[PDB]
């Protein structure tokens, strides 16, 4: 087993506008991680976005994203899934998937990051 | 197996300050001797490979270790090269293989506070200062302790290893004793930090003092 | 496959005066049978019943976990403890063993610092502590608020390491809220070691503003 | 792996001489540096002397320098420390360690044997 996340979907969009994230996992199984995405936006310290359950009965959001982000996955496709609807300026960021060996529901120093996607919003 | 391999990754001293960093394959072989172990250093993308350095010695309780050390493109490291240890001894049955490339994710830089700690008895010629160095992330650091204005060895103080603080980022803590003498020629200790995400040069900074 | 075997906790030894031992054996690619583990001393007297727990980790290795209470007075007494693991798949059976390290005895001296306050947290305050000057290496440390344990997750303490002719030292690193010492602006921290007097614990106690 | 049993303490009068002898087993003693540690009753270890593999080197703390006088046989696996103008302020628990990367100096050791007891005193 070796960790491999491989983020997809960034780009540009307008404000209010939306967009999906798709990370694909490869070389474990997935469906015995907690899964969760972060960002960091240009000069700014990184900042923990959502998590997700094994399941998917968990959902967990930071303030500034709830009810604007809802994340998902699906553990016969290998993939993790971010929607993002209603972008603000805020919001342009790298964003990165990640899981932990221990600790993958709230913050944390994660074990395994992807390799990262750019989200630029902007007119 | 009873052979266990490891493979570093340049420290942030090496990399940002000297500029020169090397990653080192450590081979550790406990009940050795019955072969010559052979590593040969490869990288994913096929290029060439520097030439590498080889030492090899005997522990005290009998056990071989046999380490390498490959100097890497400072160029091909921060752009993501991938490197690969392999290696061969005749009583193993197939061949030890780890790999390395800078790891990914988000970066933070650290954060510096020095202490000096109370006189304590039984000595008047020494004091223990103690820095800490925190919400940095990824793990790799060089933590490095400056008096007049010149780089303490290694062996005068020890640091903590790296642990995370879940959701804030790594830290670490360093611990250096220091003398009367040197105090008295000049009461300024500096507790330097090396990072990748130290801005403005990779450097963080923090002075403290015996007398206040 | 790998096999550990801890000391007790002198949290266990001196606080709930209840001391239990700890056998691990950590199995990747298990389950073609089931691990044994047979707890026994050297003396060759008899062993209180053993808890024994089984998880499977998410990367798909087995952990097995037993432990074990042992005598107050046989430990400190230097009973030696081992564990025996048998397994059908595993060539020769695993032993482990464990009793007191001898050698000198020291206090640990401890010293508790508040860091300064840092823009983007003016509702949480770190708070360091630095114990120091001890031997054995078995050490636990405790942090107290308003006369009450925190949970351990709270903080983090870092491992034990030499210093070289001091004795051995630990740091330990607390995160509190604001709602907190503005409840009460008092954090103890709190060691357990052997070599401490009167009572087997030594403490010292900060706050966020002189 | 490392065992180490002390032997020799006993009750001597002031300026007398008395000889500890520690016996070695387990490992090939032979390419270990060895060293010699005392407590006082209510007082901080102190690290009394060291020898080298060979025997080569010796150290001693300042207190006992010219008084004791350490030394090793590695045919006998046996350690000796030779005492001699023994005062009062001797009276300690006395250890032999050893240590896997550093014996020469005081140090925090990784294996102390198992103590033996000398009282100084008029008797
Ligand atoms: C007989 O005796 C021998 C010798 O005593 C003993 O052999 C030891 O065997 C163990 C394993 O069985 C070995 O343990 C490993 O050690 C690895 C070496 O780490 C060294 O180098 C690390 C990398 O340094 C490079 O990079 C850094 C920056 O990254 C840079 O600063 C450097 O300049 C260099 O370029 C370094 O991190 C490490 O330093 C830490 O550890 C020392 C330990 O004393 C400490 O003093 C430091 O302050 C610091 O905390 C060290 O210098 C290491 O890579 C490896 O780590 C992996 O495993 C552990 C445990 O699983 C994990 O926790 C960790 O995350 C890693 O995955 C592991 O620690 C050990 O090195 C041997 N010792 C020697 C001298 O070779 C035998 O076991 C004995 N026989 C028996 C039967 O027991
Ligand atoms: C798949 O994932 C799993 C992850 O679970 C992984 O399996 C892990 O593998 C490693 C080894 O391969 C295991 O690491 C070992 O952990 C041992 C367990 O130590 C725990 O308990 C210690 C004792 O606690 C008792 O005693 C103390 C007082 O003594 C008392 O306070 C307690 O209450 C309790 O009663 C404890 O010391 C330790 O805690 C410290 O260390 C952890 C490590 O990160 C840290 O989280 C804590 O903050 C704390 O500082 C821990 O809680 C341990 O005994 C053992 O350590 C010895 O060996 C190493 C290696 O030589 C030495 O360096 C060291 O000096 C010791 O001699 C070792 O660290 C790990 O425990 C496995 N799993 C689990 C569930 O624990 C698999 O490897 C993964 N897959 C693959 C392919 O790798």
């Amino acid at each position: 087993m070796e960790v491999q996340l491989l983020e997809s979907g960034g780009g540009l969009v307008q404000p209010g506008g939306s967009l999906r994230l798709s990370c694909a996992a490869s070389g474990f199984t997935f469906g015995n991680y907690d899964m969760a995405w972060v960002r960091q936006a240009p000069g700014k310290r990184p900042e923990w976005v959502s998590s997700i359950d094994t399941g998917g009965d968990i959902t967990h959001y930071a303030d500034s994203v709830k009810g604007r982000f809802t994340i998902s996955r699906d553990n016969a496709k290998n993939t993790l899934y971010l929607q993002m609807n209603s972008l603000r300026p805020e919001d342009t960021a790298v964003y990165w998937c990640a899981t932990d060996e221990e600790y993958a529901l709230g913050p944390n120093e994660f074990d395994y990051y992807g390799q990262g996607t750019l989200v630029t919003v902007s007119s | 197996r009873g052979v266990s391999a490891y493979l570093s990754r340049p420290s942030p001293f090496d990399l940002f300050i000297r500029k020169s960093p090397t990653i080192t394959c450590l081979v550790v072989d406990l009940a050795p001797s019955k072969g010559t172990v052979n590593l040969t250093w490869s990288r994913a993308s096929g290029k060439p490979v520097n030439h590498s350095t080889r030492k090899e010695e005997k522990q005290r309780n009998g056990t071989l270790t046999v380490t390498s050390t490959l100097p890497v493109g400072t160029r091909d490291w921060i752009e993501g090269e991938t490197y690969q240890c392999r290696v061969t001894h005749p009583h193993l049955p197939r061949a030890l293989m780890r790999s390395t490339t800078k790891t990914s994710g988000p970066r933070a830089a650290p954060e510096v506070y020095a202490f000096a700690t109370p006189e304590w008895p039984g000595s008047r010629d020494k004091r223990t200062l103690a820095c800490l160095i925190q919400n940095f992330m990824p793990e790799d650091i060089s933590v490095q302790w400056l008096h007049n204005e010149v780089q303490l060895p290694d062996a005068r103080h020890s640091t903590t290893q790296p642990r995370k603080t879940k959701g804030s980022g790594f830290f670490v803590f360093s611990r250096l004793e220091v003398t009367r003498a040197e105090w008295e020629q000049k009461d300024e200790f500096i507790c330097r930090a090396v990072h990748e995400a130290a801005s403005p040069s990779q450097t963080v900074q923090r002075a403290v003092s015996v007398n206040p």
